[PDB]
């Protein structure tokens, strides 16, 4: 709720492989289908 | 490097908004209009939740990875992980 | 002849079962046993309603088109065609 | 009880046309066959 716990938690030790398979994922989602 | 993320994958075309909902449900990554996209938020917040309990119910051993939803004017996906989740809406571009 | 389709769907990379929704929630065309087909898809049809709920409640013009969900063991597509809807049930690999 | 004759509806030539537009999808859907990389994952 507050920017003092939000800078905890995002710099804290758990976001770190979520981060890194939210960059992952998302980069993996860049590849374009089509419908035509 | 979490504003380059979100630079780096807002300049990913077609991408309205990086708005990512937590497990909380709690705007911890929003870049839009946060009165109009944090009821969309807590809204994705209980369809995660709808989506974890049909893994968890239908299958004892799946997890919930990751979801594709072509809607009429976009094309929207949901990234889970097992502590917290995420939420991006892109367009066909 | 979506009879060929299915039959070309049989030995395709990954097919872990081949159904159909049939009538808003009641399959019928099944490959399977009655809770895989039948229950499960009528538990997606109610999530999937949940979904269209959900896009109807972001903009009630803004109705849903095409669905699919990744996981652990398996992968299923999910098509709402117009009173029936799609499921496709595959393996991730 | 579900139906009188589940068959007649599916064994026509319109609503498998409607199943026909629901291939359509399928074999749209289908083509990909991506699968995901690991980058040392573990698990």
């Amino acid at each position: 709720l507050t920017e003092e716990e939000k800078q905890q938690i995002l710099h804290s030790e758990e976001f770190l492989s979520f981060f890194d398979h939210s960059t992952r994922i998302v980069e993996r989602a860049l590849s374009e289908q089509i419908n035509i | 490097e979490v504003e380059e993320t979100l630079k780096r994958l807002q300049s990913q075309k077609g991408v309205q908004g990086i708005i990512v909902v937590n497990t909380e449900g709690i705007p911890i990554k929003s870049t839009m209009d946060n009165p109009t996209t944090t009821q969309y938020a807590s809204l994705m917040h209980s369809f995660i939740l709808k989506a974890r309990s049909t893994v968890r119910d239908i299958d004892p051993q799946n997890d919930l990875t990751f979801l594709r939803i072509r809607s009429k004017k976009n094309e929207i996906m949901v990234a889970p992980d097992k502590d917290y989740f995420l939420i991006v809406i892109q367009n066909p571009t």
